[PDB]
């Protein structure tokens, strides 16, 4: 649990769907 | 407070109009008084006294001397009257002792500190105080070298400096200390621009030393030994003859001569 | 009887010592 | 409760506040031993002052430096400039030690000084400030009616 | 007096066992290699 | 009814005292009475709830009284005693015996049993006093008389070891009644209190006595920090005259402890931070030893977010402690991330828990170890990083602010980085390869000594215990 489990990680979960949209509008 | 029959309180009276040269004549008869006077050091033997002549003279007078060595610029005199002043404060806790001088003469101690570079005392007596919230935060004048020594390791010198020169208290009483305090920062800046820059020109480094002139800036130059080229200061880091001190650890040159006689000693002591 | 008390400790280490390293030798 | 205030008055010149400033330290000696070593170099300069009539007392605290910081060496050699300052009958912790420790002492400098001549203690090679200490353990002895402490420290 | 000088005179007695031990184990290494080396 | 209460209680007290009282009259042997006097303060902690404290009145019948006569009068006075014909002369253990104090030779002054009886008095006193949480005028009472009653004995090599549990109920004491109920009188009353601890350890330093020492020590350095005086601390801590030999393991973990919080104020953590760590070792995990425990933990905590390093995460979730370490991860928290709102909102609500142990101002401190912390954070991401990108980071105020940040880190050799101010970026300095350097080989050198430290005290203790077997006849 070095690291890892004690904080967890609180984050890409609404921030990994989120890059789609500026690769499908830029490109 | 007034003179009236003795001249033993007669040195309140004189602060007021000036001339602290004469002020410090009268010191020695004074103190001659206080040798006669039982009620100096607290004992068994005071009760409840209100009045004054028990512990009003005793610290009325030490409070007048220490702000006197504030005025001209003395510093080993305020480590005496206010050492001497700091036991009749308190034997353990008390409670009872509410004036403005108190808070004043502590204040200026913990400047103190921070003018010599102290570690010790600095960073002791802020637990060891009765109210460790109040009294550091709200009260202006014990918070004051806090919020500079917390900003000086901080590296923030853009919200510290102004405490030293715009501030509200830095006026009277607070001035004496700017002299070491703001030359204390100086002589660390002067530490980090070797380090961290080959080179730097005189123009940004007027506003990091708050001077007025260029001029200034190369007065110190020449002090401390700085190469100066065009527009420029070098700096070659240049250290000491070897370095601190216990002999044989991290010290003088040819250390892994010492590394093999480690191996060689302790080799023998395993059959010891 | 102060220089007696200063060498007093003297009575015990120097006896383990001695028994310490007599099964020690003992086993040699 | 610190020794700055009362070691602090010893930095101006005047007859009654030295005074009152090393008599203070003798009363309170347990508690202020911590910061005196601090400012031991500065009490003892003040013995080699000639205007300075207090070193009988002075000696007498200063040995007390090193008798409480665990060092009986230096204790023994502050406490022999005290003169009629140095208390024998007392019997207190102080006095049972140094003049105890004055024995060690005494017999150190006797068998190392006994080969080139047996009359040292007659004559000026050794300290006549621990011959005069153990000749009033001798008459201290005698009013107890004990010959084998008596006779035998002199062996 | 006399009971004082006596517990000094032990000290050395445990001195004397002390160190000869102390010298023994390493003279006693000595023989072993006289002894599993002959036999 | 009571009278068959006090001979049961009374006669278990007499075995436990005749076993110590023939092993200090042969020779000199001081660790026999030791190791009956460990359990006789678990034995006793149960016994004076039994039978209420009519196992003690007789007790004082028994051995003839030195100082005793009114001092179980006056104890038994606070709590409004009736009487049930206790006065002595009734009850007679001795009854002319050699091992029962022969009253005759007793009476007639020829002979002194005054030594371990008087003594052994004073110690039955103070564990009735425990129990019962007796306080004001009790405390003073007692104290009084133990003072002079120490200096008049010479203090023996058997006779140290007697006191030498007393000293912790004389501190513990004097400080529940000063946080009890705070007076005048009470602060003058610890004035005398710190004569008499100097006094006394003069004395002991003669004897050299191992575990008299140690409770001293661990009594001095905890009443120095309600004095605050560190020249007092400092100065004592350098003689060095703790035995580390035959202290206990518990008064071990208490000197260690000690010296993180005195050397937690010199801003070297160096030193500070192996003595927190060996205090853990050295104390025991049973459920008598957990409070200290609790306190060195948190402690622990707070050292290493003070050297700009982030301690180990799951020693807070493998450990069972960790309800009272719940601030402490919030604090971690704000420091690694860096968030400047969020530190402050989080020493907010447990400002009032933080004022109990006062580590609230270690707490203060930690403000300026945000951005310490978050220096080396980005430091290691970018090696070369421009000026404003670190602004728009940790939402810091103008770029020149976190340009003299940096020179600051580099000081005690953290960051270990340059500024460049005309490229206009930052570059570390650090190029690691280190194994071409002499700096692991004096690590390595320490490692050696460590080993061969205990190879010489493993001969020591393994040893030792073998040489009574040898002398002992054996079938």
């Amino acid at each position: 649990e070095n690291w890892d489990d004690v904080e967890v990680d609180d984050d890409f979960t609404n921030e990994l769907k989120a890059e789609l949209d500026r690769y499908k509008r830029e490109n | 407070m007034p003179s009236l029959a003795e001249l033993t309180k007669s040195l309140s009276i004189a602060f007021e109009n000036g001339d602290y040269a004469a002020c410090e004549k009268l010191l020695p008869p004074i103190k001659i008084e206080l040798i006669k006077n039982n009620l100096l050091i607290p004992d068994l033997s005071i009760q409840n006294d209100i009045y004054l002549n028990d512990l009003m003279i005793t610290k009325r007078i030490l409070e007048v001397g220490a702000l006197a060595s504030i005025q001209t610029f003395n510093f080993d005199s305020f480590e005496n009257y206010f050492n001497q002043l700091k036991p009749y404060y308190f034997s353990n806790n008390h409670k009872l002792s509410e004036s403005d001088k108190k808070s004043k003469l502590i204040s200026l101690y913990l400047l103190n500190l921070l003018s010599q570079n102290n570690t010790t005392k600095f960073h002791s007596e802020l637990q060891y105080l009765d109210k460790h919230i109040k009294n550091l935060e709200d009260d202006s004048l014990l918070s004051y070298p806090i919020k500079l020594d917390r900003w000086l390791m901080e590296g923030s010198y853009q919200k510290a400096w102004d405490l030293l020169q715009s501030g509200s208290q830095n006026i009277s009483e607070f001035d004496s200390f700017t002299d070491i305090l703001k030359s204390a920062i100086r002589d660390e800046i002067a530490k980090n621009t070797e380090l961290s820059y080959d080179f730097l020109p005189l123009s940004n480094i007027k506003a990091l030393l708050f001077f007025n002139n260029e001029k200034e800036t190369e007065k110190f130059a020449l002090e401390r030994n700085w190469p100066i080229v065009n527009s420029k200061v070098y700096f070659n880091n240049q250290s000491k003859e070897k370095a601190d001190y216990e002999d044989e650890m991290m010290h003088e040159e040819d250390q892994k001569t010492n590394i093999i006689e480690k191996a060689m000693d302790y080799a023998i002591s395993i059959e010891n | 009887e102060q220089k007696i008390q200063e060498t007093e400790l003297k009575i015990r280490s120097k006896t383990e010592n001695v028994r310490r390293l007599e099964a020690q030798r003992n086993a040699l | 409760t610190t020794a700055a205030p009362l070691l602090a008055l010893l930095r101006e010149n005047q007859d009654s506040v030295k005074t009152y400033a090393l008599e203070s330290i003798n009363n309170v000696v347990d508690q202020l031993w911590s910061e005196i070593s601090n400012e031991l170099p500065d009490i003892e300069a003040l013995y080699d002052d000639d205007t300075f009539s207090d070193r009988e007392m002075a000696a007498l605290i200063a040995s007390k430096v090193y008798y409480n910081l665990g060092e009986y060496e230096s204790a023994v050699k502050y406490a022999l400039a005290a003169k009629d300052r140095f208390d024998i009958d007392e019997k207190s912790q102080f006095v049972e030690t140094i003049v105890s420790k004055s024995i060690e002492m005494y017999v150190q400098e006797a068998s190392k000084q006994y080969t080139k001549d047996e009359q040292f203690y007659t004559k000026d090679i050794i300290d006549p400030k621990l011959t005069s200490i153990f000749e009033r353990m001798i008459e201290k002895c005698l009013k107890a009616s004990e010959l084998k402490l008596a006779l035998g420290i002199a062996l | 007096y006399f009971k004082l000088k006596k517990l000094e005179k032990e000290y050395e007695l445990l001195t004397l066992q002390e160190d000869y031990i102390k010298d023994e184990q390493r003279h006693l290494k000595r023989e072993l290699k006289r002894a599993q080396e002959e036999v | 009814l009571h009278h068959s209460e006090k001979k049961y209680a009374e006669e278990d007290q007499v075995q436990e005292l005749l076993k110590v009282l023939n092993e200090i009259s042969k020779t000199t042997l001081t660790l026999d009475p030791r190791y009956i006097w460990r359990s006789l303060k678990d034995l006793s902690s149960l016994r004076n709830q039994e039978l209420l404290n009519a196992e003690t009145l007789c007790f004082t019948v028994n051995v003839l009284y030195p100082d005793s006569s009114s001092f179980k009068k006056n104890l038994l006075k606070f709590i409004t005693s009736n009487h049930k014909s206790s006065v002595p002369g009734s009850a007679e253990l001795r009854n002319s015996y050699p091992a029962s104090f022969y009253s005759v030779n007793t009476e007639k002054k020829t002979i002194e049993v005054t030594a371990e009886i008087n003594c052994f008095m004073h110690l039955l006193v103070q564990l009735f006093l425990w129990d019962s949480k007796e306080l004001e005028q009790l405390v003073e009472f007692n104290r009084k008389v133990v003072i002079p009653n120490l200096l008049c004995y010479y203090n023996l090599r058997s006779l140290n070891l007697i006191n030498a549990k007393l000293w912790f109920y004389i501190y513990l004491s004097h400080e529940t009644l000063a946080r009890s109920s705070e007076e005048i009188n009470s602060d003058n009353q610890n004035i005398i209190l710190r004569s008499t601890m100097m006094k006394f350890l003069k004395i002991a330093s003669l004897k050299h006595d191992n575990e008299t020492k140690a409770m001293l020590i661990n009594l001095i350095l905890r009443d120095f920090l309600n004095n605050g005086e560190v020249d007092s601390a400092s100065d004592f801590i350098s003689k060095l005259e703790y035995p580390h030999t035959d202290v206990s393991s518990s008064l071990e973990a208490r000197y260690f402890f000690y010296l993180s919080k005195i050397n937690a104020i010199q801003l070297d953590y160096s030193t500070a931070n192996e003595y927190i760590i060996a205090a853990i070792r050295k104390a025991p995990h049973n459920s008598k030893s957990l409070g200290f425990l609790q306190q060195s933990n948190k402690l622990h905590c707070c050292i290493q977010l003070l050297m700009g390093d982030i301690p180990e995460l799951s020693f807070f979730h493998q450990s069972n402690m960790q309800k009272s370490l719940l601030p402490y991860y919030h604090l971690t928290k704000a420091v690694k991330l860096g968030d400047l709102k969020k530190f402050t909102s989080t020493i907010t609500k447990y400002k009032q828990l933080l004022l109990k142990d006062d580590t609230y101002q270690l707490c203060v401190r930690l403000r300026s170890n945000v951005i310490k912390t978050g220096i080396r954070i980005i430091s290691l991401t970018y090696k070369k990083i421009s000026l404003r990108d670190i602004c728009l980071k940790l939402n810091l105020d103008s770029e020149q602010t976190v340009e003299y940040m940096v020179s600051r880190a580099i000081r005690d050799g953290v960051i270990e980085a340059k500024i460049n101010h005309e490229d206009g970026f930052i570059e570390t300095t650090e190029l690691l390869n280190i194994y071409d350097s002499e700096d692991p080989q004096q690590v390595f050198d320490e490692r050696i000594k460590f080993a061969n430290q205990l190879h010489d005290e493993y001969l020591v203790s393994m040893r030792y215990p073998e040489d009574k077997k040898t002398q002992q006849n054996e079938k």
